[PDB]
């Protein structure tokens, strides 16, 4: 999830870590373990530490299907649950398990009232990752 | 400029774009004669295409068109020269040991494809030769399969 | 001077596989645990005239069902392999 | 028309050569393009010609 350096504060006796990240933290990293080694330009000795750091539905098409792939639960959502439907979809097959992809039906709650570009959200069970489709 | 910089942020000089969320927003040229596109990011659906291919051969390549499409609408994506969609992938064979398979960008176009290779000849103790196929974006923000 | 699928059952506990060839053949197990395999002599004259390699393939025991085990094939030329 | 072909040779046999004949089921009347249909015997694999 991320890289390090050591540098020194030039024009200083000050020292740092410098750490710079690869991505997003997923739902799969219990920790960011920053390791620090220190010696005198001849390694006559080492000291170390180890510390923690759109959809669009119609009168031909009024379902989609929303698939999403996670190693943890997703949660979905309508921010109207008066102008949408949301339902997760209970695969029965065995083959889609494996693949850890969740799907979701996502339908108008009547064919009788056109709307635009209402917030579907989308976010995994440790409140951290967040989507908005 | 960007109508929002959190959906799509965008370099002010070189006209360069990252689609950062799911949403619909603008890109504005700001010097006038002034002007603006809306801009949408959504992939939701894979096809692979045949091409009149049957495994016949060891000495042959199988190469399968792909083609990818947004989520919801099932739009197939911009295969356009000013675009890189930024889509990783992996293709394998399952079930099957009669052939191996990888993910390829046709070099200079948004057109991408599987590759597929025999390593024999067909037994009949074999059932299927199941190909796979996930897509991602280059960051793995999610993965698609099929 | 230097040279340069199948199935058996208890009814069914032998099988014959017949391989046409200008060149010589051999015939491996991937297991020899599960799986005996052995060529057969072609003391007629006919057979040998037809270029037909013959191997007999049996269950190594009447007591351990077994499935989808590789019987290997190769030419002499070490490239014209088969797997069955 | 269309006819198996008996190998009554064993080399053929051994090679696992399936052979078929090939005909028009008249020869007063021209035709073009008709697909003959190809298929294993477990409903899978299949070929037009």
């Amino acid at each position: 999830f991320a890289t390090a350096f050591f540098e020194k504060v030039k024009g200083k006796e000050q020292y740092r870590c410098v750490v710079q990240p690869s991505g997003v933290a997923t739902s799969s990293i219990d920790k960011v373990t920053l390791y620090v080694e220190v010696s005198n330009a001849h390694k006559t000795y080492q000291y170390d530490t180890t510390i923690n750091l759109k959809i669009q539905l119609s009168p031909r098409q009024s379902t989609f299907i929303l698939n999403i792939q996670s190693s943890s639960p997703i949660f979905v959502e309508s921010s109207d649950n008066s102008l949408l439907s949301v339902q997760q979809i209970s695969s029965s097959g065995g083959d889609d398990q494996l693949n850890n992809l969740y799907k979701y039906a996502i339908q108008p709650m009547s064919v009788s009232t056109s709307f635009q570009n209402v917030p579907l959200l989308i976010s995994s069970a440790d409140g951290k990752s967040k989507t908005t489709v | 400029s960007s109508g929002d910089p959190s959906i799509l942020q965008v370099d002010p000089i070189t006209g360069k774009a990252t689609a950062i969320a799911a949403g619909t927003t603008t890109i504005n040229y700001i010097r006038n004669p002034s002007s603006q596109t809306q801009v949408v990011i959504s992939i939701g659906r894979i096809k692979v295409d045949f091409s009149d291919q049957i495994i016949n051969n060891s000495k042959k390549r199988y190469e399968y068109n792909l083609k990818f499409f947004t989520a919801g609408s099932d739009i197939e994506l911009s295969q356009d020269s000013t675009i890189d969609q930024n889509i990783k992938g992996i293709c394998t064979i399952k079930e099957s040991t009669f052939a191996t398979a990888f993910f390829e960008k046709v070099k200079g176009k948004e057109q991408y494809r599987c590759v597929v290779q025999p390593s024999g000849v067909a037994t009949s103790s074999i059932d299927k030769v199941t190909l796979y196929v996930e897509v991602s974006n280059a960051h793995k923000t999610y993965q698609y399969d099929t």
